[PDB]
RNA sequence: AUUUUU
RNA sequence: AUUUUU
RNA sequence: AUUUUU
RNA sequence: AUUUUU
RNA sequence: AUUUUU
């Protein structure tokens, strides 16, 4: 029997770090310990939420529509600002531009919250205008977009990745812009996602009882292939 | 046929004038809590007659076994019970040297000796009833050294015997349950007694029943250096008792005519 | 059916024994048991398996602390003033306030206060200096059911520091109990 | 030894050791109880006032706000636990004269807090008609904007004991009589986190 | 011991018999042996002691009688005497 | 429900703390002699309605032939 | 240490944003002598339950 | 049943070197703690 | 499941002596850490 | 509530 | 990614 | 290299 | 030497 | 004494 040696408890060699408390990992942290009388779980109730089920992924957020750098004012600068809320004009020549500029994730409200908070991203960026016009008015619309592009300056975008819009039922025309870096993760705040230009193909058209000019809006959000992947400092303090 | 119906007339009627939202009353009717019974208790010749009865209660979850089951007293439950049958001295006198045969050494009132004194187990219960009916178990001890002699007669005489004791010629009363012992040989005598009375019962605290004697079969032969200190001691034990007739404390009751 | 002494209609001279789990109805309603966690908080195992503050002691020299312990009738361990007698395992928490030494701490039933003045075999854990532990006193009590009440209804708690230089400090002491059984409970108490 | 001790209950008179505190709470406990009837016609706490056959057949017998910590018993658990929930039950026993007659309603309105008389037509109430059984109850099922409320915070609601039907008597029996209100918990009641103390007991 | 500690009204939690006058004349307990040890020592007041309180005051009306007596009258469902000791001499079985 | 358990719960605690020597209590509980019925009586056209009715009484062994 | 407090609150829900949105922390600190110091505290959350989304937030 | 004895936690010995840090061995290193999230 | 209590670490009691050396029991040195890459 | 990990 | 070890 | 222990 | 524990 | 947890 094992009574050659004198019985003693387990001896063990304990690694670098005493209380060295991992604020990091998330294994870590769900193994802390519990404060509850009996380390227990609660019944959680999502009815009062009126939901189903908790929301788990926060992707999903990120592939939300927010108006880019939404202002209460229409760009009076013909849209060569970053206001997202501009007018198509019936005076705009067949190639001037109704708005052009560059953009970046922060730009849009939704994002921009994931921009202070991941350092890096990838995946299709969705912008989506919508022209409201009257059933009269009549009139196309050519918005491209040159990827990773800085100089904000108008340029034809025959070879810029771009969408026609023409005037009709659903006046809300979409552009995707698929993942374009030199990584395969790019910063969520840094080089800019490219230049967007949206000008004039054909003057907006009307009548006697319709409108001369009328109000864009454009939206941004992920695309489905959208994720984030290392969560940064902040750059910015939201209210 | 009426006065109670108050629960299926309404129960009844509603379950036949309800909507997808089922009835909209309910009606039940039965006895009170409160009924009119009448309950009887008896202990130990008592009787308690109650016509106005509670509902009984009670600690939670409660035990009356009432046996303590880590014994922190160590004795048969059954203790208390016999304690009274306990075996006691029932008395303790002196051989006093030059008594001639015949001579009685010393007596013990039967029965009322086991009570002779606040201090006997059996004095306690024997206080709280008039009528007794027991056995006896004694053993009278006399000790005495081996270079002196002689001989005693333990002998039981029942209250026949005590009445008429001068009639009755010593020597025969061998007759009775004795124990010629003869000293330097033994050292005590056991006599067993049963219930022995022209009555049923005998009085608690009476001399009836008998008493047991000590004579002296053959007097003492102490030498000159022996000891001439002998005692005669008499204990006693009920090999079955019983008390029967209820009385005030310790109150002379005749259960004779 | 439903019965008229559980509508309300009842008479308080017939509850005896204690311990009647009656329902009680009307229509529109029925006794409706909704959980929130996954285990109860009334368990008297899990309630008094958690501490709760005692007192607190101030030592200067190697003196030893000798101190009746009690229940509560402050922290939620008053729940026990419900009860009239305990027993079970005695859990105690020790916080050794202290720059350089050791704390020895013991317990015991016995009242006799010779019996402590060695620690032989009263269980002298040692916790070192800024330390602190929590040692489960076994029911070693000469009665086999503890008032609640009593000054003294938990044995008492024993502690002698061992200083080595003019080190001084504080000594305080919080408890909880294991498993505890208590029995035949009484009126509530009063507030002060 | 690191071992465990037989425990003796016997000694305590049980057959078992008490478990769960819950069954403590949902045990009857006079309601402000005090030593002199309520002398402002029973529109104080005190939870022992006096039917009296003077009392019109609308005023109130007894009016006030309902907390726990009203009760003894549940006292101890608000001074215990934080939050709780399930449905609590009052019961007034009227001490009366098996000559003495009448009708006593008492309602109830949840989590009420203005303390002033009002019909109780739309309360949950209780209708009591002396008898041979003179101890009525009602139940007041859990009522909060939460799962759980606190054990000592918003009131239980208001607790209204109005005369329905004038106490009648005779040459040989009282003209008004004792009455006492008791509170304990529902079957379903529970305490979920325990805090801090509010009061200290003795 | 402890009875000015407890508050009135609470009592119920005890072996107890609310009986309303008028309606039950007599009450029942059945009280096992309750103590914080093993025996008691006789010709002692421990083991507790029962008692009767006012729940709610007499209320007797003009002509009706005012001398209400209280009677308690007392069963062993079981004794059992241990310790043999001298003649009515106070022994101590505690420590 | 209560009222007249008197009987199986003093009858039973005896029987459940009972020793060799047997229980030292036991406790019956029913309805009185005199409970709360009615008697009717109809002889030759009559009517005899009683609400306080007692025990009919008649002499020993008795012969009602005539 | 790492403290993980359980959802012992009395509201089924937690709004969010309230200055109070997570239940209160209490510290009390059991000093010997003299000394002094400061708690720093950061936290986290072990599995979260979050409902109804609403607009993202402004910057200062 | 194992209740004859109170449960209790189990106690080991900890080896010399509190926090002492191996930058020798590579079978050391590769099992030391990550930030990952 | 085992979902009704919150997931832990393990907790254990750590025995008399800090990081007490052991140079006396063969059984204890040989089990030393050790520098080898 | 694979609402630690597979 | 036996890209801890067999 | 059961050159940790069986 | 179930001379750690069953 | 599933009087650690299932």
């Amino acid at each position: 029997m094992s009574t050659k040696y004198k019985w003693t408890r387990t001896k063990i060699d304990i690694a670098e770090g005493p209380g060295s408390m991992n604020m990091a990992n998330v294994l870590c942290t769900t193994g802390a310990q519990s404060v509850a009388l009996v380390g227990e779980r609660a019944f959680y109730d999502p009815r009062t939420a009126g939901s189903k089920s908790r929301f788990d992924d926060l992707v999903k957020i990120a592939q939300l529509f927010s108006v880019m750098a939404d202002s209460t004012t229409p760009s009076e600068n013909h849209g060569v600002d970053a206001k997202g809320y501009f007018k198509w004009s019936a005076t705009t020549a067949p190639q001037s531009i109704v708005h052009r500029n560059i953009v970046y994730l922060r730009l849009f409200p939704n994002l921009n919250v994931f921009v202070n908070s991941y350092s890096y991203f990838r995946g299709s960026l969705v912008l989506r205008l919508s022209v409201y016009a009257s059933t009269f008015n009549r009139g196309r619309l050519r918005m491209g977009f040159f990827p990773n592009a800085t100089t904000d300056s108008t340029s034809t975008l025959d070879n810029a990745i771009y969408t026609i819009c023409d005037i009709g039922s659903d006046n809300s025309f979409e552009i995707t812009i698929p993942y374009s870096f030199s990584t395969w993760m790019r910063k969520t705040n840094g080089h800019p996602i490219g230049l967007f230009q949206i000008e004039v193909l054909n003057r907006l058209t009307y009548n006697s009882s319709s409108p001369s000019e009328v109000y864009c809006i454009v939206q941004g959000k992920m695309g489905q292939d959208a994720r984030f992947f290392c969560p940064t400092g902040s750059v910015v303090t939201f209210q | 046929v009426g006065n109670e119906i108050g629960g299926n007339l309404l129960t009844k009627v509603a379950d036949d004038a309800s909507n997808i939202l089922g009835p909209n009353c309910f009606a039940t009717t039965a006895e009170p809590e409160n009924k009119n019974v009448v309950q009887a208790t008896t202990t130990v010749n008592t009787t308690n007659l109650t016509q106005h009865p509670s509902a009984p209660t009670m600690p939670f979850s409660p035990d009356f076994s009432n046996v303590d089951n880590f014994h922190s007293m160590a004795y048969d439950i059954t203790t208390g019970d016999k304690n009274p049958s306990k075996l006691v001295r029932l008395e303790t006198h002196e051989w006093t040297p030059s008594w001639a045969r015949g001579y009685q050494i010393t007596h013990v009132e039967l029965p009322k000796v086991f009570w002779d004194h606040q201090d006997k187990p059996a004095y306690g219960q024997s206080r709280y009833f008039a009528a007794v009916r027991c056995g006896f178990h004694f053993q009278v001890q006399v000790n005495v050294n081996q270079g002196t002699a002689g001989s005693a007669l333990v002998v039981y005489e029942p209250k026949p015997v005590v009445t008429y004791d001068s009639k009755l010629e010593f020597g025969a009363f061998t007759n009775l349950p004795h124990v010629l012992m003869n000293l330097a040989e033994t050292t005590q005598a056991d006599l067993c007694i049963p219930y022995v009375a022209d009555t049923n019962y005998v009085k608690t605290d009476s001399s009836d029943l008998g008493q047991l004697k000590v004579y002296v079969w053959t007097p003492l032969s102490i030498p000159t250096g022996s000891a001439n200190q002998v005692d005669v001691t008499i204990l006693g034990s009920l090999l079955q008792l019983d008390f029967q007739n209820p009385r005030v404390f310790a109150q002379d009751v005749n259960i004779y005519d | 059916t439903m019965s008229p002494n559980e509508l309300g209609l009842t008479s308080a001279q017939d509850d005896g024994p204690l311990g009647q789990e009656k329902p009680n109805y009307f229509l529109n309603f029925r006794s409706m048991n909704v959980d929130i966690f996954t285990v109860s908080h009334t368990k008297v195992d899990n309630l008094f398996g958690r501490a709760w503050f005692f007192m607190e002691h101030t030592f200067t020299n190697e003196g030893q602390w000798r101190v009746p312990l009690e229940f509560p009738k402050q922290g939620h361990g008053s729940l026990s003033l419900l009860f009239a007698y305990f027993t079970g395992e005695l859990n105690i928490h020790v916080l050794f306030l202290s720059e350089r030494g050791f704390l020895r701490v013991a317990h015991t039933y016995d009242t006799s206060n010779d019996r402590v003045n060695f620690l032989s075999s009263n269980g002298v854990i040692t916790v070192p200096a800024g330390e602190q532990m929590t040692l489960s006193a076994p029911y070693y009590s000469n009665k086999p059911l503890r008032t609640v009440r009593d000054n003294n209804s938990l044995g008492y708690l024993m502690c002698k520091p061992f200083l080595t230089g003019t080190s001084t400090g504080k000594i305080e002491v919080y408890l909880s109990l294991r498993c505890p059984n208590f029995f035949f409970p009484l009126p509530a108490p009063k507030v002060t």
